[PDB]
RNA sequence: GAGCUGUAAGUAAGCUUUGAUCCAGAGAUUUCCGAAUGGGGAAACCCAGCAUGAGUUAUGUCAUGUUAUCGAUAUGUGAAUACAUAGCAUAUCAGAAGGCACACCCGGAGAACUGAAACAUCUUAGUACCCGGAGGAAGAGAAAGAAAAUUCGAUUCCCUUAGUAGCGGCGAGCGAAACGGGAAGAGCCCAAACCAACAAGCUUGCUUGUUGGGGUUGUAGGACACUCUAUACGGAGUUACAAAGGACGACAUUAGACGAAUCAUCUGGAAAGAUGAAUCAAAGAAGGUAAUAAUCCUGUAGUCGAAAAUGUUGUCUCUCUUGAGUGGAUCCUGAGUACGACGGAGCACGUGAAAUUCCGUCGGAAUCUGGGAGGACCAUCUCCUAAGGCUAAAUACUCUCUAGUGACCGAUAGUGAACCAGUACCGUGAGGGAAAGGUGAAAAGCACCCCGGAAGGGGAGUGAAAUAGAACCUGAAACCGUGUGCU
RNA sequence: UGAGUAGCGAAAGACGGGUGAGAAUCCCGUCCACCGAUUGACUAAGGUUUCCAGAGGAAGGCUCGUCCGCUCUGGGUUAGUCGGGUCCUAAGCUGAGGCCGACAGGCGUAGGCGAUGGAUAACAGGUUGAUAUUCCUGUACCACCUAUAAUCGUUUUAAUCG
RNA sequence: UAGAUAGAAAAUAGGUGCCCGUACCGCAAACCGACACAGGUAGUCAAGAUGAGAAUUCUAAGGUGAGCGAGCGAACUCUCGU
């Protein structure tokens, strides 16, 4: 996928749209992300398992990659991503300011 | 173990080494049925290495034909 | 080859009573004979083997869901020793 | 599988046909006769028909 | 190029930027049954011989290899029976076997219901079924052809001729071909005469046989004699025309890479919708994304890419190889053949006036001044040159793979099978043969409280919705209940 | 719909005490009754885990169910001598070559296979929840192997094998 | 017997001896009958009283009370007694 893990992105569509936040994991067999503080879903948590103190758990759940889009290193604006090579190494490169993403 | 390291190894060492995982690996399957073998991944990488082992000598007894 | 031969020991109620009166009870390859089980036996835990019991047991019918099917079929040696003894543990 | 040793010549198959033009099948075979002749050069009785026969044209031996 | 140890959740233990998983080429391993092949056997099992080896004091036990039958080619031995012929024994062989794509092809053998308003000739039909043999195609094929002019020039296939000419209890029905228009095209090798070498009979005459050369036909050709021409100059080639290779190159297939361009607000759980203003386009195919997206993702147009294997090709190499003319003295030019009679069959053609072609049985030619055909037959004329062989393409079909298409289906449809289906189930067996799809955008799959043994429920909570709570979208009708206005 | 209708598949139960949310139906006890050339004890086919222990009560069980040949979980079958194979053959099957036959294939010799028959060495006791002539105890027997051997033989043999 | 070959072994001691089956039902609720079905299923053992007996009736060894019951005690049907 054209994200990955720690890469730094905002949402452009869903509930969170607008928000920014950090990629904490990747789905790449469903085409989904995990990224921080979106997405968040509340669980019934048993305490009878077997961690002993349960309740409601709130904890972001995957949104669909195409739900979130890179922010622009120079401008910070929502941007594509191209790719160059640079001695023969593959760079990801923001389509906005043409600089080199991470 | 790689195969890289195996093509170090000489022949007599790679009979040896099949001897010493057969062993490793029985006795892995022993204290697997008793209870007592925790960490269960062992047996996968040992059961691999001697794989590994054989494809090897395999290799040098073709190439050697 | 043994090592082959023995596949794992049997750890059970009657398995327990018998390796109280010095037999121990194991898996064997569906393919071996008596005589193999013993030299195995003796080659692996340097023990004495006084005799071999052995028995096949048929696969048994499973079920899981709506999936039917079998266990796989069972050869079980029991090894009484002449000397020494094995540890299991 | 009965055929002249010599030629092949064999059995074939057509109709009987009545007056009436009814048709039953039939079997036209060959006028075999088991002879001695030379077969790798050595004596052995096999099928000839009569027509291979003919003039002399096969060595009975 | 960052996750991964399948469905398939879980837990556990682990792996992975020192490049996992994953994708493609190549290789290694690949138990047992099965043609199954050491022998046996109620498939997936049992029991052996031999050699070598492991183990034991030794036996018992084990490992690896090998041992079926038929065929062919060699070697040895060799009966009745002398000679040697059966036979027997050994060795070699990527020799055969068996399977299937319910297709297409060729061949052996070959129905019936049925139609004829009954039925026998006839039809169904040389169809179905069975059997054998293939091949990627098969079959056919370079005139003993078609014809009747200014003749054409192998075969196959399409159009047309034409439902014509004909066949037919002249009933039902069966039903051409040549010409003309097209696809595709390609031509060749033997037998014989004769020559040389070798071997047997030993006229040790020259007869026979083998090998090589020579030769291939209708405008008659060839042998033979003679005259030119060349020892691969040229020409040809593994698709026939003889048969194996090698080097290099190109292209293609089997993974991949890059790949333009959108923001805002409104509604809403969510925007791709509406509204406003922009942008790309060799890309407005398509799918996905929380509703309907050229510009969010996967892609599309376009361009690029291969370590390795495979395929098709080009050039070199390699291999093979003479090509024409004149003469008419002699010689050759396919025999139990052609053909005839009888009995069948096949020809659109049912025996007919029945040519043309095959089979069984019996009889049985001619030899270029020859022989066959032009639908009985004869004459004349005309066209051919049988009784040997090979041959690509145009044509048939689809188990399969790749990329696509549809005024084709949309869960009683479409496959029997959207789903763990040739399953469950039924049958001794051959064989017959189902039913059964949908939570939600996301599992966020209902913490906690309460009645209950549980099931089940009421709250609470998640969610836009639970009135989406597990065969969980919608939820008709039959049918079953509770309440009630009028009766 | 028929309709809460027909049926609930040969029979003798009663009570007490347990268990349980719940008991005519489960467990234990006493009494009673039934079969007893047998409803008892073995065992060949056939079935194929139904066997044992613990747990369960949706469905199956013609009622009920706390129970079960049902469901879940984990167990259980031990052989030189028992039966079969490493022995034999019968009917029958198969069948190298062979004979016959459009194909397919049929028949058949040698040879094989093939028990329902022939041959063939282990008995008593004890023991578990579930196996026992199989495990254990005691005491046997059969074949083979190795070492030592009273004794006999030592190349026409003469002991020995056959 | 044809053949074979220096060696043979009464005894003593020690050792070796594989594969398959083995559970459970088996006149049955586990087999054949679609059923926890009044049918069918080879063979073996089979005590006492009575008796000719493996008949008869009652018992033993051993097993069993039958997978709907409670009442009532009409017609009618069935099976039985007078
Ligand atoms: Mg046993
Ligand atoms: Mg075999
Ligand atoms: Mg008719
Ligand atoms: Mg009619
Ligand atoms: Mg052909
Ligand atoms: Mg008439
Ligand atoms: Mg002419
Ligand atoms: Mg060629
Ligand atoms: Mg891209
Ligand atoms: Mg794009
Ligand atoms: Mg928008
Ligand atoms: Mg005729
Ligand atoms: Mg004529
Ligand atoms: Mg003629
Ligand atoms: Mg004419
Ligand atoms: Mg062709
Ligand atoms: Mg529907
Ligand atoms: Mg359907
Ligand atoms: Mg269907
Ligand atoms: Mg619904
Ligand atoms: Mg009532
Ligand atoms: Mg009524
Ligand atoms: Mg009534
Ligand atoms: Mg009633
Ligand atoms: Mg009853
Ligand atoms: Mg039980
Ligand atoms: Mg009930
Ligand atoms: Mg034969
Ligand atoms: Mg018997
Ligand atoms: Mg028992
Ligand atoms: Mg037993
Ligand atoms: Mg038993
Ligand atoms: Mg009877
Ligand atoms: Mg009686």
């Amino acid at each position: 996928m054209h994200i990955k893990k720690g890469d730094n992105v905002k949402v452009i569509a869903g509930k969170d749209k607008g928000k920014e936040g950090k990629v904490i994991a990747t789905l790449p067999k469903k085409d989904r992300v995990v990224v921080e503080g979106v997405n968040i879903m509340k669980k019934h948590q048993k305490p009878t398992q077997l961690n002993p103190e349960g309740g409601i758990l709130e904890t972001e759940a995957a949104i669909h990659v195409s739900n979130v889009q890179l922010l622009d290193p120079k401008t910070n604006e929502p941007t594509r991503v191209g790719y160059k090579f640079v001695d023969g190494k593959k760079v990801r490169i923001a389509k906005k300011s043409g600089e080199e993403i991470k | 173990m790689k195969a890289k390291e195996i093509r170090d190894l000489t022949t007599s060492e790679i009979e040896e080494q099949i001897k010493s995982s057969k062993e490793e690996l029985f006795n892995l399957r022993f204290q697997l049925a008793t209870g007592q073998l925790e960490e269960t991944a062992r047996i996968r990488t040992v059961r691999k290495t001697i794989a590994r082992l054989k494809t090897v000598a395999r290799e040098r007894e073709i190439e050697q034909s | 080859e043994a090592r082959d031969i023995l596949k794992r020991p049997v750890i059970t109620e009657k398995s327990s009573e018998a390796m109280a009166e010095d037999k121990y009870t194991f898996d064997v390859d569906t393919r071996v004979n008596k005589t193999q089980v013993k030299m195995a036996v003796e080659e692996i835990f340097n023990v004495k083997v006084a005799s071999v019991n052995i028995m096949n047991y048929k696969p048994k019918k499973k079920r899981m869901g709506r999936y039917q099917g079998y266990t796989n079929k069972r050869r079980k040696a029991i090894v009484t020793l002449k000397e020494g003894s094995i540890d299991l543990f | 599988g009965k055929q002249c040793f010599v030629t092949g010549r064999k059995a074939s198959t057509g109709n009987r046909r009545s007056h009436a033009l009814n048709s039953t099948k039939r079997r036209w075979n060959a006028n075999l006769q088991k002879v001695r002749i030379l077969v790798d050069g050595k004596p052995k009785k096999v099928w000839v028909s009569a027509r291979a026969l003919k003039s002399g044209k096969v060595t009975r031996v």
